[PDB]
């Protein structure tokens, strides 16, 4: 349901975790938005397990 | 599902407004 | 810069790339989030590759 959703974004502090990712995005401004995104959050997944 | 994309607008557009403002706090 | 993240968020149509992102999100629901942001985008990124 939507609520399911707006709870999980909510209890997994989504929304900052976005968030701080665009603001690294803005300073880098790659030329490839996509493999930068994904070696930011290979990064914190490496620290999440 | 059309609820699903109208409230993940809302937040995209959420995380967007505190992302200019992260940035006006910084230079 | 201020405005050159806006520049950048509006030319790369950063916005909708959220809204995907969270769409993403909220039909999976992960126990871990950051782990399947990761696949996500390497998968993005390999579609933009070839
Ligand atoms: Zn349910
Ligand atoms: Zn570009
Ligand atoms: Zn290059
Ligand atoms: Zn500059
Ligand atoms: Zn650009």
């Amino acid at each position: 349901s939507l609520r399911e959703c707006e709870l999980y974004v909510q209890k997994h502090n989504i929304q900052a975790l976005l968030k701080d990712s665009i603001v690294q995005l803005c300073t880098a401004r790659p030329e490839r938005p996509m493999a930068f995104l994904r070696e930011y959050f290979e990064k914190l997944e490496k620290e999440e397990a | 599902d059309e609820a699903q994309e109208e409230l993940a607008w809302k937040i995209a557009k959420m995380i967007v407004s505190d992302v200019m403002q992260q940035a006006q706090y910084d230079q």
